[PDB]
């Protein structure tokens, strides 16, 4: 169950809540109370999409529902057969999410290394807290959350990117756009950087971090490095979550539902410098 | 008020003042171009 | 333990680096290098030397022959007013020709501006792969940058050449502009059927999430590690040390597997090429296979008949 | 000292920095005033 | 897949690229396997046939280095697999309680892989990490702080000794360590750069991994002008073990 | 107050000062020029 | 004396920078001054 | 005589002839997109 | 000494440059003039 | 004439020459193709 | 008139040449074939 | 007026003077063809 | 000089390539006459 | 400065002043063809 | 500075000006046949 060198590192201590408790392993996965804790949260989860599912018309895969409560219920609570089971899963979903960021945390304390990787995580349940939780408040009703559907979000999507006219002129949408589409082309040049370096030409040694520079600098004339990089991706890859959340949040509750956001770019051809 | 090229290199100082002029004149121009009263060039509209 | 890697505490100023030596058969490189201090905050100070060669600086002329025609022809659509084109710079375009012409050569305000300028830059940037190829090789290493940027290449010559000729027309084709190209992702989407119903749309749009999600995770465990030496991945794999332990013993405690100091580039080229290719057959397949996608979803299931 | 000038290097760069923009000051007033008789500006609030 | 039947050609290109897919996966979990295998059974299993998972571990790979000479990966001597190490229970999936001194036993957090007992060599087979002052044409950008002569601290405000000398990493330009002269002994350690805060107290660096008393017990190098990799798996170690063992 | 300079450096501050100053002052130039009562190069529009 | 500077060369630029400061705000009060003669601003609660 | 001996003439000397084609390009360009100077097509309307 | 000529290199440099700015603004006057003459600018209110 | 190879090496010069011409002969292959007076191929577009 | 390979080098010069000859080639092929006149396949557009 | 060529190389001053020049030309030529009197193929528009 | 390459070894490169491209003009030639047999270009002003 | 002597730029000036000369010989020569082609300059009314 | 000799220079002018010349030729003849089959420069009325 443990890999050739792992023994070494299975040792006691490290956690926030429970003690020695739940402090051991189940084949490869660490267990912690958070463990525990979030295995419950998704099987509560499923069983309750489950149920949700019998009480409809089909068991089709792409067409499972879970849908938000109508608008006359507000931010109160609905019946549980007319909405209510979309909020439980909402609160299911959010602590199956904080319990698995906590156990990262407990694994990162227990290995001695930093909590990079956890604090990278907040930014996607920040995302999704966003969706589910602030503009549905800012905005006045559940009403405006996504269903938990994997063909019917994608309606809920396009449905609310054509409620603002045409959501490409959303500014903070085109940074996101950007960001993500430089982290995908980031992804793809260091992948293949490192896989030739390891990989060589045929009968060649394995070559070194000044070869990496090196072609780099001959490709374009710069090169980052290899700590910069990873820096680098971590930036854009978070960049890219802030922003979208931060063109979610500014279009509803700042914009109103009825307008345009290719009007808005106007301010730029108004400038008195060539107004009239 | 010599003092102060004792503490900044005249080498930048008067590229950033001929760069930051020229633009200064450039959008005076361009935005007493974009009137009708003062249109220079076609006169006044309508 | 309290110092995050995002920024470097102290610099170290050496002399320049020309860079290992290339294997005969190419040009001398430049020799202007200089240092910058905020580059080297995040990553490296030393920018250059460059090297360019024969295919490097015919990449350049053609695409700024493309580039020129493009400009040239958005001063003429607004009457050569350089204060009207500072005013709406990022509305203007340079059309693609009109449905009346199909395939062949049209009349230059109608079309011929377009096509030759898609063309130049076609060439420009056929020009830059050979490059990123010819400057892998000289120095003995693989090509897989490359062949990932081929899917990129890929997705462009579907959206601009493929499919314009699966559906006869070069009317099928984005326009040279900011805004109108989106105005044009946004008309396409709509003209056939809804493309989120196009299932290769779905996975690329599916392995976007997952390079987004892959770089993060990597990136934030590289810098986690970072204080045993983490950074130094290809020493890492010839010789195993306790930081890629660590990296590899985080992931296998949270998700169950876990991979190598290698094979997580694997994963990481893959999931970044699977991005266009899949994009490029989905396009590939709108007009000269799908005419609707709706339609499609309705009838394998994916939707109900609304 | 810091910018690499010595005294009387900054001091005649002083002068004639300040004679060449006094140049320029006459000039432009010299604009300003054509500019008027061409065309002048203020108006109230009614118009011109 | 004529017009009008239900096979179409969209489906068979999607069922294609399925296919072509979970040949990816098992091609990518397989080169995934690479090092740590096969497994070490727990406890109240048998231990007469290994245990690889389903998707088996690949052939011995091989790269060719520079020098001429080869390395086989999986690297089965970095291992370290009999530590001082016992079991608090009986049951599997059990955690180990380290028996004598974590410190100087390497393990837990403290844990040091064997790698090879040779400095890296650079493409010019002279060591890489170097003492600024054995390597001739690099400074420290002034513009940073400098420090050389700054007094260290522990995670409990003790001084535990003063910074010497910044050892550089060629070719890859950058520090990588520092050099730490002990409070009353005249000897040296090396400080890893992540593991300190430079100038967090205005003129002292913050090392909040260790207590400022046991920067004597830092493991030191063989010469004093390079460090083999060896050692900078031990010197990393020796920190990292603070983070749970310092108390 | 002199200590001031003793804390901040004088060539890397007053170029900050200087942009500062030089936008807010475009701005507010603008924001008077598009409005109708305070444009004083067209006038008031009717 | 952290900036780079002695504390002669501070009082030096110190007396320059206030004396030039307050230049600017003389000629500020006077365009104010000019530009409500023009037209004021601050309407009464019914409007101008 | 004015002093040199601050601005290398190659980079001042480049510039500014850079500089002096914009600005030409520039008012070339605004005069032909009036009607009253466009000296190519003449007046418009 | 700062720009890496001479004294007397600047002198010879400067004619060189004044030369060539006078000619240079002499074709623009009379580019002007001729310019004029097809076409004057600067209307009255009321137009051309 | 000839004196100018000590300035520039012919191999690049003869190289970008033919590379320029090229260019050259192909836009301007494209640009007659696309009129319809000299359209060599199909000839004169059919009058709407 | 052989000197020209003094200045070039072969092997470059005809993987250029060879690569240069099939473009032009296939694009003077593919704009033929794009008109109705010079279409050998199906002719004439009625 | 030949004491120039002490300060400018001569070849990157006479390379940059002919993409120069031909960039010029070939924007006055798209100019020229851009418009209905001068447009020397297909001559006048209507 | 430039190539690395000796006198023979060019002379020779160049029969052995002149020899190439006179096949390939030959055959170019061959194909051009029988297109020309096949249709005609070059129209008149008003078609064919 | 440059790399040049006090001759050769001497020449190579020469040169250079020679090739310009011509160039904007037949560069008038054009321009009076084109006159005789198509004069520009209108008049405020128009051709 | 090129690299070159003085002998070779004068030789490779002496082809370079041949093979220009050569190149011209064909070029004119080419234009003489273009303007017989088409003519450009046509009046301000058309065609
Ligand atoms: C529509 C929904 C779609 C999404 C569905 C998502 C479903 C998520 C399921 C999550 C749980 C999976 C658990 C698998 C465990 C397998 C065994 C194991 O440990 O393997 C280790 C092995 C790695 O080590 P190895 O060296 O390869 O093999 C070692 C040996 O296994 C030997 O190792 P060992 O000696 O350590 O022994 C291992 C053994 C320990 O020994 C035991 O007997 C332990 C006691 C429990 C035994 C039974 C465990 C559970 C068996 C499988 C149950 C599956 C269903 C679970 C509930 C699902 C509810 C929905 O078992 C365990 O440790 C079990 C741990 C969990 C309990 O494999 C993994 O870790 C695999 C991880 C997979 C993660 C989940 C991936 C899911 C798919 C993701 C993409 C989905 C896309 C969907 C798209 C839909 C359309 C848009
Ligand atoms: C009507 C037509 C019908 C046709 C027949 C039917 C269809 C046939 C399709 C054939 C497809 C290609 C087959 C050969 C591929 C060879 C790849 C190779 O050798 O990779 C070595 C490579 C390992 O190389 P390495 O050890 O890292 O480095 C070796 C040297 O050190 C470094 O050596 P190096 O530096 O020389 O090479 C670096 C390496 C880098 O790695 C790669 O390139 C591999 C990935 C290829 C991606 C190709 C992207 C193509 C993008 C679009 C095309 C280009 C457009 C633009 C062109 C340029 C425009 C300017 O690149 C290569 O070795 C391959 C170069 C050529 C790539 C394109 C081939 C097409 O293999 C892999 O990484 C794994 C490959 C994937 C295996 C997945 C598991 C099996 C998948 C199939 C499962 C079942 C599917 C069932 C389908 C449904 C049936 C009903
Ligand atoms: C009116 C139209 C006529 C016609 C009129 C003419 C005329 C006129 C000519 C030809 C000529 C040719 N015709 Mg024909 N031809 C017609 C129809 C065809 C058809 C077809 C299936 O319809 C084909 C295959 C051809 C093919 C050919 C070639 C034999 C020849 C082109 C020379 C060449 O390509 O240089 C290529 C030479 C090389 C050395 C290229 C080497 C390849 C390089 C090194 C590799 C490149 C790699 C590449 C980029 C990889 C990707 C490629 C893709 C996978 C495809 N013709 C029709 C019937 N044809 C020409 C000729 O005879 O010349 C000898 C010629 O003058
Ligand atoms: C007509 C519709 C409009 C449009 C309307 C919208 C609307 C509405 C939205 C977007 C959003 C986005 N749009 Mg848009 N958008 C359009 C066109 C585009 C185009 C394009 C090429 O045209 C692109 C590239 C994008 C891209 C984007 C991104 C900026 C953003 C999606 C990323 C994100 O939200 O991360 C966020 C990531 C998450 C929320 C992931 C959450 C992770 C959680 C915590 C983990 C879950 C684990 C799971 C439950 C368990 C799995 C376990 C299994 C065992 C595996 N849009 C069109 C024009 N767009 C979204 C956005 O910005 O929201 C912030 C959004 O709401
Ligand atoms: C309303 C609009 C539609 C929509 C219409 C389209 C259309 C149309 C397309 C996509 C495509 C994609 N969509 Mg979408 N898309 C929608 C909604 C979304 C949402 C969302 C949350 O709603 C997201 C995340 C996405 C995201 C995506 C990606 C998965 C995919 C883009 C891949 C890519 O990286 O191309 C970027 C990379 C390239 C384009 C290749 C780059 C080419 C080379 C390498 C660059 C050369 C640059 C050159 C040198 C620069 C100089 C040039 C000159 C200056 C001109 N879409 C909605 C439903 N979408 C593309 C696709 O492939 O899907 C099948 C595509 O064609
Ligand atoms: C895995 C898919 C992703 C991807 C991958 C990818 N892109 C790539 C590569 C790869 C693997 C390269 O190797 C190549 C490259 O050089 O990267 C540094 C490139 C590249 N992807 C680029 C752009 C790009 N990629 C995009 C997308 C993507 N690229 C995907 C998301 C997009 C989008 C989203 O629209 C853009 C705009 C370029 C930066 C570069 C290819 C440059 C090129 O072809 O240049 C042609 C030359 C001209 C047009 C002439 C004009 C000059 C510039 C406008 C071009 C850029 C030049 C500059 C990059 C270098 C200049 C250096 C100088 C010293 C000469
Ligand atoms: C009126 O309109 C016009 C515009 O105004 C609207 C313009 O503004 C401009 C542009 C000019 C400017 C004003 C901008 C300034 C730019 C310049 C001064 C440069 C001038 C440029 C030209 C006059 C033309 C430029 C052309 C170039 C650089 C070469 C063009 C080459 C081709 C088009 C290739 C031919 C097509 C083929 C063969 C198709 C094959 C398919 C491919 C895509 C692959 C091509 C690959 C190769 C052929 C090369 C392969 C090489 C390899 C493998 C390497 C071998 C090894 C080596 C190292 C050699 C012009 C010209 C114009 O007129
Ligand atoms: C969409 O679906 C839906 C859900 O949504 C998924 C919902 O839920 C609900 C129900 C929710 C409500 C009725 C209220 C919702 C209101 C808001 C979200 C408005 C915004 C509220 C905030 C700004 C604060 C949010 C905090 C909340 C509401 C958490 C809930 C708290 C509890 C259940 C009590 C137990 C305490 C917990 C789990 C967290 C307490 C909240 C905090 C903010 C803690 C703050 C922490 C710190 C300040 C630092 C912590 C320091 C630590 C850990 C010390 C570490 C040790 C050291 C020594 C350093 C509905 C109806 C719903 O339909
Ligand atoms: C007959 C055959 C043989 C020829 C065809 C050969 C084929 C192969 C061609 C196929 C072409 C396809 C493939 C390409 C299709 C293109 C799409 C895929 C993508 C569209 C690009 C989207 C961008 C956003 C464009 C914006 C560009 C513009 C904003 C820049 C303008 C620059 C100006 C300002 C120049 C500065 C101002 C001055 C005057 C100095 O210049
Ligand atoms: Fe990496």
């Amino acid at each position: 169950a443990m890999l050739s060198f792992e023994k070494k590192y299975r040792v006691r201590g490290g956690t926030l809540i429970g003690g020695d408790l739940f402090d051991f392993w189940v084949g490869p996965f660490y267990v912690g109370i958070f463990g525990v804790m979030t295995v419950f949260f998704a099987l509560i989860g499923i069983a309750l999409i489950a149920w949700n599912t019998a009480l409809g018309p089909t068991w089709n895969l792409w067409q499972i529902s879970v849908n938000p409560p109508d608008a006359k219920y507000g931010l109160g609570f609905a019946p549980l057969a007319e909405g209510g089971i979309w909020q439980w899963v909402s609160i299911c979903a959010t602590g199956a999410f904080v319990t698995w960021a906590l156990r990262e945390v407990e694994i990162c304390r227990k290995l001695g290394i930093g909590f990079h990787v956890p604090f990278a995580f907040s930014f996607a349940i920040f995302a999704y807290v966003t969706l589910v939780v602030i503009r549905p408040v800012l905005m006045g009703s559940w009403s405006y959350g996504f269903p938990y559907g994997i063909f019917t979000h994608l309606d809920w999507v396009s449905n609310t990117g054509y409620s603002y006219g045409q959501f490409h002129y959303n500014p903070a949408h085109m940074i996101a756009i950007t960001f993500f589409f430089t982290t995908c082309l980031a992804l793809a040049l260091h992948g293949g950087l490192v896989l030739s370096a390891l990989n060589p030409d045929r009968g060649e040694p394995v070559k070194s971090p000044e070869h990496e520079n090196t072609v780099f600098r001959d490709l374009v004339g710069y090169s980052i490095g290899t700590i910069g990089i990873h820096r680098l991706g971590l930036f854009l890859a978070l960049s890219a979550v802030f922003f979208s959340a931060v063109c979610m949040i500014i279009s509803g509750p700042v914009l109103a539902e009825g307008g345009s956001w290719p009007d808005w770019w106007n301010w730029w051809r108004n400038l008195p410098i060539w107004n009239p | 008020m010599w003092r102060i090229w004792l503490l900044f290199d005249p080498r930048r100082a008067l590229v950033l003042l001929f760069v930051f002029l020229f633009g200064l004149a450039i959008i005076i121009h361009f935005i007493l171009l974009s009137t009708s009263r003062f249109n220079w060039l076609d006169g006044p509209r309508a | 333990a309290q110092y995050q890697n995002i920024f470097t505490q102290v610099q170290v100023e050496g002399p320049a680096y020309a860079g290992v030596p290339l294997r005969p058969g190419s040009s001398p490189r430049e020799t202007q290098t200089t240092f910058n201090y905020w580059l080297g905050k995040i990553g490296d100070a030393q920018v250059g030397p460059v090297y360019l060669g024969f295919t490097g600086v015919c990449s350049l002329l053609c695409g700024f022959v493309a580039i020129e025609i493009i400009g040239l022809n958005m001063l003429a659509s607004v009457d050569w007013s350089p204060i009207e084109f500072l005013r709406q710079f990022c509305w203007l375009a340079l059309e693609p020709p009109k449905p009346e012409y199909g395939l062949t050569i049209p009349p230059l305000k109608e079309g011929g501006w377009w096509l030759m300028a898609g063309f130049f830059l076609t060439v420009s940037i056929a020009l830059w792969w050979v490059r990123t190829y010819r400057r892998s090789r000289a120095l003995g290493m693989g090509t897989h940058v490359s062949w990932a940027f081929a899917s990129a290449i890929l997705l462009y010559l579907a959206l601009g050449f493929i499919q314009p000729l699966l559906m006869g027309s070069w009317s099928e084709a984005p326009p040279f502009g900011v805004f109108p190209h989106l105005d044009w992702t946004n008309n396409f989407s709509i003209k056939y059927g809804n493309l989120y119903y196009n299932p290769f749309h779905c996975l690329s749009i599916a392995f976007l999430y997952g390079s987004a999600l892959l770089f993060a995770m990597h990136g934030a465990t590289i810098l986690a590690v970072s204080r045993y030496g983490g950074e130094r991945e290809i020493e890492q794999m010839l010789d195993r040390g306790t930081a890629l332990e660590r990296a590899a013993l985080f992931w296998r405690w949270t998700m169950g597997f876990n991979a190598t100091a290698e094979s997580i580039h694997r994963w990481a080229w893959w999931f970044a090429v699977l991005c266009p290719l899949t994009g490029a057959i989905g396009i590939i397949l709108t007009g000269p296979v799908v005419d609707n996608w709706f339609d499609w979803g309705v009838k394998h299931g994916l939707a109900p008949p609304r | 000292s810091i910018s690499g000038l010595s005294e009387a290097e900054a001091k005649e760069f002083h002068s004639i920095f300040v004679t060449s923009f006094f140049l320029f000051i006459v000039v432009a007033v010299v604009a300003h005033i054509l500019a008027w008789m061409w065309r002048p500006w203020l108006p109230k609030a009614t118009g011109y | 897949m004529q017009p009008g039947a239900y096979l179409d050609l969209a489906q068979v290109t999607l069922y294609v690229f399925w296919i072509f897919f979970a040949g990816l996966l098992f091609y990518l979990r397989r080169e995934d396997k690479r090092e740590g295998y096969p497994l070490v059974a727990d406890a109240g299993s048998g231990t007469r046939l290994a245990k690889i998972g389903v998707p088996a571990p690949p052939d011995p790979k091989t790269y060719l280095l520079r020098g001429g000479a080869t390395k086989t990966v999986p690297s089965t001597s970095n291992d370290r697999p009999n530590v001082a190490l016992t079991p608090a229970a009986p049951w599997p999936g059990a955690p180990f309680v380290p028996t004598g001194n974590p410190f100087a036993d390497g393990v837990g957090p403290g844990s040091y892989a064997q790698r090879a007992d040779v400095p890296e060599l650079g493409l010019d087979n002279l060591p890489i990490i170097v003492p600024l002052r054995a390597a001739k044409g690099m400074f420290l950008d002034p513009r940073d702080p400098n420090p050389v002569g700054m007094p260290v601290v522990g995670c409990d405000g003790v001084v535990g000794g003063t910074v010497t000398e910044v050892w550089v990493d060629r070719a890859e330009v950058l520090a990588r360590y520092l050099e730490v002269e002990v409070a009353k002994s005249r000897k040296r350690v090396l400080l890893p750069v992540p593991f300190a805060l430079i100038n967090d107290p205005f003129g002292k660096v913050s090392v909040d991994a260790i207590r400022g008393d046991q920067f004597a017990g830092v493991p030191t190098t063989s010469k004093g002008d390079q460090v083999s990799k060896l050692e900078e798996d031990k010197i990393c170690a020796y920190y990292g073990a603070g983070t749970l063992y310092a108390t």
